[PDB]
């Protein structure tokens, strides 16, 4: 006799998932103000 | 009279004597805040 009919193939296996990725390094903070501004030489007296 | 060392003066006629930069020293007087020198620090306002 024939040999019984092979049965169909099997589903195959699920997936995995995938991680979220860090937080980035903040921004460079910015340099100080250039310089002091030019000093007022002063006057007067402030006398009595 | 002149700046007592930590501070310093950038105008002819100054009554007050302005303290120098964080991370910076001053001598007798001087006319402006000289940093430091190469490899050390201040690591404080109006250091001497």
């Amino acid at each position: 006799p024939p040999p019984t009919s092979p049965p169909p193939s099997p589903p195959p296996s699920p997936p995995p998932p995938r991680p979220p990725p860090p937080p980035p390094p903040p921004p460079s903070p910015p340099p100080p103000n250039r310089s002091p501004p030019p000093p007022p030489p002063a006057s007067s007296a402030i006398n009595p | 009279k002149p700046c007592q060392p930590g501070r310093y003066q950038n105008s002819i006629g100054q009554r007050v004597c302005k303290p120098c930069d964080m991370g910076t020293y001053s001598r007798y007087g001087g006319e402006l805040c000289t940093k430091c020198p190469a490899g050390t620090v201040a690591s404080k306002t109006g250091s001497s």
